[PDB]
């Protein structure tokens, strides 16, 4: 049957590695939070409007009044974070075992990245806080550090002089169409992806031993989205506020600023990068680079074997890469004051060598201690 | 060969037949019956958001309160037109008494 | 799909029915063991560097805090 | 009798808020101590008022 | 019986909800 | 199958309460 | 200044909050805070709780007549409320507030708390901390040195003194007892469904714990026909 036989050719008999770990679980469960995080948008849609008149009451409304609201609408944001959770493990998994060697299905992976990072802000900004209004401000001057056509970009994307309810409501579709945008990328991926089948943590050829996704990787997949549904709910009906900041239910103050304003901290540390570099533009462009230095990520592999597994000196480079990037994810929360800043410039330095440079050099000086070089 | 390799064991696997294979079906059961018994709280919950000779009219509860001196598709029955002296429903053609009974037309009650 | 996928050959691949074998081996007794054996071999190469930021952590906030304290001395 | 005025003096009569108010004290009285300085003890005021802060709610809500 | 299975697993998810709820 | 029917009914009228 | 932990009942895992002091919370707020806060987004519908039911409420709904009903032009105040009725406002216009306040603003306090970092806390420390300015203190217009105030010159009277109001409880009006209750009754409205929630995490935690390890044993049922499986190679 033509419609049965695709869901067969990706679903059922689909020949899977039979040792991949549980991080394999973790893009599945991005395809299940896509859809929460969407879903919610949508009762988050409804009994919503646009309107900087009715979107930061309304929002209230959901919270006090709408039917099971403070549910739904706190199930969407943590939704958010177990999105950028998943999806930054997803990376790691990407970037341990060698698998951006699959470079179409990395490419559509590093553009997923970036479109996935704007949801958050379309979604970030829509409740009109204090905190989203002088966030949005913050990151749509970014772009104003473009050389020469940068002024003309932030007033079109404003919409106007400055962000108001012109904003608003554009942001608005963005926020309901990139979640579609990215929806259909994702599909792109799992194609660009079977055509060359998973890897497997090993990171050698795993013809010899495939086995079957229904019975198999299925029911794996059930239990992780079990899990992750654990994690979800004790975040959302326990600690609903530990990822927030309580800017939030502040109506935006058009005229005032939140002393301490910070971006959410999935993107806490590109920020960091941003801080770090004296430039505005060279900030905009090394943030930039940070999420873009994956794509790069493909074209750097100087080795001959595809995994970490047998690697342990890339592995070691490979954790202080995890280390300086939660180091970067503190750094942005820290205020602008010693010894942060340093930190701050260093843990950028080192992240750019680390990727950049060193793992390569790894790569080349472990081929010469197997006496492959 | 064909019989040179004996089935190596697997008692340390090996359990102790269909008790074993009723218990493992209960326990499927009992699975099925949590995502079932979620599955009546979410729905319903998650449905459950999308819940909450003259006449004159105050709109009392967000309704036309006719006050005087459609059963068909709820348009607004017309005062002092028709032919039975009450009312008229310009959408069909309900003509209602001064009581506000059908008379005439395709209104129900 | 399955077939046509490997040049497989001799390799005999012996199994048992999941009725049969035992629900649930023990994880904690018997699996662990070895999930602390595969923990502590990686670890010695893992928490290395999170030792290394523990202590960055440490130093800058204090060192924040004392860049904040102030000296009575100071402008006195 | 506000328990909160108790509790807060119960509190600073524990060794710990008497040592934190003993830093306090001395810093209040450093306040004055000089003019010219810069001696607010703000820092030294927060000090002790956390601490001892820390030992109200330690003893202060279940009286509340 | 597989078709029991599910009647039984239905009746007793039916059940759960009101005890649970 | 036959009483796949039932089974159905019978959750139908739980979940619908 | 980071305001140290308190040990606030509700916040209790799987426990609530108090309405009685809620309660006593919201007759704090009605008496004392209401004057240049309002609970906007809060309703007497909103405001019911153990608390105040929807007939206490009514009460209260019914003893307001502040922009509660409009006039032949809705110009204005000119008519009581009742149950639909939302929480009056002391101030009809953001200028009318400023105005009464310093020139500053005092925010209606709806979800005061969850906007303040560590609120609960906060709030008590703010209405409770003012402290002792030991030097360079220069409070400009109405303000009062509060440590735990941001600018210590918080400018956010304080009204709360030892029997500031009378309970109708009777519970002592205790400045803290004061300042204790009507935290409550703020983070009760802050959150209208605190308690709600709390039961579905206590229903959450124990589906999960009956349902993670059974999917487990699944799991292991299905994967140990592999797990069990042995290799052996015969080359001929
Ligand atoms: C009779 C006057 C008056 C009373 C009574 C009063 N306030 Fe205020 N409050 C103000 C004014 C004026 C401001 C504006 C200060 C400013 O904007 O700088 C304010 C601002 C505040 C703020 C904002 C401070 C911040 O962190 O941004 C909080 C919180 C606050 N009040 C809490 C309370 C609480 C809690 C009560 C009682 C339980 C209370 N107020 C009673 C006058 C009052
Ligand atoms: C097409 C599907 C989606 C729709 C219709 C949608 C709609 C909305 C709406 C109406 C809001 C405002 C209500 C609120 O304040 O929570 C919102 C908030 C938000 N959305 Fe979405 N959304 C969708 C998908 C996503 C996805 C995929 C993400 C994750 C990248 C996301 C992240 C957010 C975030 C972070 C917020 C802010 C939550 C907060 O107030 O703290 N949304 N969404
Ligand atoms: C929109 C967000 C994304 C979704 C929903 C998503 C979803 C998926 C899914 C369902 C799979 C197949 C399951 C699996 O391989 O484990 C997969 C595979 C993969 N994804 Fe993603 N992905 C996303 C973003 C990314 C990004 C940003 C990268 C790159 C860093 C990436 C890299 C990969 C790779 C390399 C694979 C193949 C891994 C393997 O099977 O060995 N994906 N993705
Ligand atoms: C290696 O075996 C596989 C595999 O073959 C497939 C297809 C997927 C993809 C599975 C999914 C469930 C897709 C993601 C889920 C979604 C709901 C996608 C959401 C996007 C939409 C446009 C809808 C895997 O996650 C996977 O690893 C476990």
């Amino acid at each position: 049957h033509p419609l049965f036989k695709i869901i067969n050719h990706s679903f059922i008999d689909l020949p899977a590695p039979s040792n991949i770990s549980s991080w394999w679980n973790f893009g599945s469960l991005l395809g299940v939070c896509l859809m929460v995080q969407i879903i919610t948008g949508l009762f988050l849609a409804m009994h919503y409007t646009s309107d900087t008149m009715t979107a930061f009451s309304s929002v209230t409304h959901i919270c006090r009044d709408v039917n099971y609201g403070w549910l739904i609408r706190y199930m969407h944001a943590n939704g958010a974070s177990m999105f950028f959770i998943c999806l930054f493990l997803h990376v790691g998994r990407g970037l341990y075992y060698g698998s951006y060697t699959f470079m179409e299905t990395w490419n559509i992976g590093v553009l997923l990245l970036f479109a996935v990072m704007a949801t958050a802000f379309m979604g970030y900004v829509l409740p009109w806080g204090q905190m989203s209004f002088w966030g949005a401000t913050v990151i749509t001057n970014l772009l104003s550090a473009i050389p020469y056509i940068g002024t003309t970009l932030v007033e079109w994307i404003w919409g106007g002089f400055s962000v108001d309810k012109a904003t608003l409501t554009r942001f608005f579709a963005f926020h309901f169409i990139l979640p579609f945008i990215i929806a259909a990328l994702a599909i792109v991926h799992l194609l660009f992806l079977h055509e060359t089948g998973s890897n497997n943590p090993t990171g050698l050829n795993s013809d010899a031993d495939k086995i079957p996704f229904h019975p198999y990787y299925t029911i794996k997949d059930i239990l992780g989205i079990l899990i992750m549904f654990l994690i979800l709910m004790t975040l959302v009906l326990f600690f609903p506020d530990m990822l927030g900041d309580p800017d939030n239910y502040m109506p935006a103050n058009p005229l005032n600023t939140p002393p301490h304003i910070k971006p959410e901290w999935y993107f806490l540390f590109a920020y960091a990068i941003l801080r770090s570099i004296p430039n505005k533009l060279g900030g905009v462009l090394a943030l930039i680079l940070s999420i873009l230095i994956l794509a790069l990520m493909p074209f750097l592999h100087t080795s001959k074997q595809r995994s970490l597994m047998f690697r342990p000196i890339t592995q070691i480079l490979y954790w202080i890469l995890v280390a300086n990037l939660l180091i970067l994810t503190w750094i942005g929360g820290q205020p602008v004051e010693h010894p942060f800043i340093i930190i701050g410039q260093l843990a950028s330095i080192s992240y750019f060598s680390i990727i950049l440079i060193l793992m390569p050099i790894s790569g080349i000086i472990e081929d010469k201690m197997l006496k492959l070089y | 060969s064909h019989t040179d390799v004996k089935v190596p064991d697997f008692s340390d696997y090996r359990r102790a037949s269909e008790a074993r294979k009723g218990f493992s079906y209960l326990v499927t059961a009992t699975t099925t019956v949590g995502v079932a018994y979620a599955a009546k709280n979410v729905v319903s919950q998650f449905v459950s958001s999308m819940s909450a000779g003259k006449n004159m009219a105050f709109k009392w509860r967000g309704k036309p309160l006719f006050v005087r001196h459609c059963t068909h598709l709820g348009c607004v029955p017309i005062a002092n037109a028709g032919d039975f002296g009450g009312y008229y429903c310009p959408c069909h053609g309900s003509h209602y008494d001064a009581s506000g009974r059908i008379r005439k037309g395709p209104a129900p009650l | 799909e399955f077939g046509n996928l490997a040049r497989i050959r001799h390799v005999i691949s012996y199994s048992l029915s999941p009725f049969e074998q035992r629900a649930f081996p023990s994880y904690f007794s018997k699996g662990i063991p070895n999930v602390l054996r595969r923990t502590r071999e990686r670890i010695l190469r893992v928490a290395p560097p999170f030792v290394v930021v523990y202590l960055i952590y440490t130093w800058g906030n204090q060192e924040f805090e004392q860049s904040k304290r102030k000296n009575p001395a100071m402008y006195e | 009798v506000d328990p909160l005025t108790t509790v807060r003096e119960h509190c600073e009569q524990l060794e710990k808020c008497v040592k934190a108010r003993e830093r306090l004290e001395l810093c209040d009285n450093r306040v004055s101590s000089r003019s010219q300085t810069e001696e607010d003890c703000t820092e030294e005021l927060f000090d002790f008022l956390h601490a001892r802060d820390h030992c109200v709610a330690h003893k202060l809500f279940k009286n509340l | 019986r597989t078709s029991t299975f599910a009647l039984t697993i239905a009746v007793g998810a039916l059940f759960f909800e009101r005890a649970f709820d | 199958a036959g009483m796949w029917g039932t089974v159905g009914a019978v959750g139908l009228v739980w979940a619908t309460d | 200044l980071h305001p140290p932990s308190y040990p606030w009942s509700h916040r209790g895992l799987l426990s609530s909050l108090d309405h009685t002091s809620i309660r006593r919370g919201f007759q704090v707020y009605k008496q004392v805070c209401s004057s240049c806060h309002s609970m906007d987004y809060v309703a007497y519908r909103h405001l019911v709780g153990v608390c105040y039911t929807e007939e206490e409420a009514k009460a209260l709904a019914e003893e307001v007549e502040v922009q509660d009903g409009p006039n032949d032009d809705g110009e204005m105040f000119m008519r009581p409320g009742k149950l639909s009725d939302y929480f009056p406002k002391p101030y009809p216009n953001p200028e009318a507030a400023r105005a009464a306040n310093n020139g500053a603003l005092p925010p209606d306090l709806s979800y005061i708390v969850r906007a303040r970092h560590g609120g609960e806390d906060y709030v008590f420390s703010l209405l409770t901390g003012y402290c002792e300015p030991p030097t360079g203190v220069s409070l400009r217009e109405g303000l009062y040195f509060n440590p735990y105030f941001p600018g210590q010159a918080i400018g956010m009277a304080p009204p709360i003194y030892t029997e500031v109001l009378e309970y109708d409880d009777g519970t002592p009006a205790t400045m803290s007892q004061v300042a204790k209750d009507v935290a409550t009754f703020l983070r009760w409205a802050s959150e209208p469904e605190h308690d709600h929630r709390k039961r579905m995490g206590l229903k959450m935690l124990l589906m999960m714990g009956l349902l993670l390890p059974l999917t487990y044993a699944m799991k292991r049922h299905k994967w140990s026909v592999l797990k069990s499986r042995k290799l052996a190679y015969r080359p001929p």
